[PDB]
């Protein structure tokens, strides 16, 4: 019932709805699978890189400010608990 | 003298001068050039208040 409890919410989303739904499942799976936050960032980048070819930069922290140059429609912003799963593919 | 001979006779070395002229042309060459951007590496950084 932990998956129901997390209720991850995407504050800002710039991606197709079908792709966005897939990201939520990966984000929930990554948090339980990874013992530490640093492991979560590596797991999200590896899964997305395998799923979609390109260069992916992912940063997750309790408090942070980010300005980035990402390919249009490849940036999805979702916040679960105190962790921000942010991925932006840059060509 | 025949008319044909006179026509040949009319042409003279001083009368007609032939010069051969050619334009210098660089030799064609085939070369292959490959460019590949600087190697990029993945870096992971975790920052905490205590660190």
């Amino acid at each position: 019932s932990h998956l129901d409890k997390v209720q991850p919410v995407i504050k800002n989303s710039d991606m197709s709805v079908e792709m966005q739904k897939e990201v939520e499942e990966v984000a929930k799976k990554a948090i339980d699978y990874c013992n530490t936050d640093k492991e979560i960032a590596t797991f999200i980048k590896d899964d997305f890189r395998s799923r979609y070819h390109g260069t992916w930069h992912c940063i997750v922290g309790r408090n942070f400010g980010s300005f980035v140059t990402f390919e249009r429609s490849y940036y999805i912003y979702l916040y679960v608990g105190q962790l921000a799963i942010l991925l932006f593919k840059t060509g | 003298h025949d008319e044909e001979a006179i026509k040949q006779t009319l042409r003279n070395k001083f009368n007609y001068n032939t010069r051969e002229c050619q334009t210098i042309n660089p030799s064609i060459r085939e070369r292959g050039v490959s460019t590949e951007p600087p190697p990029s590496d993945t870096i992971c950084g975790n920052i905490t208040q205590w660190e």
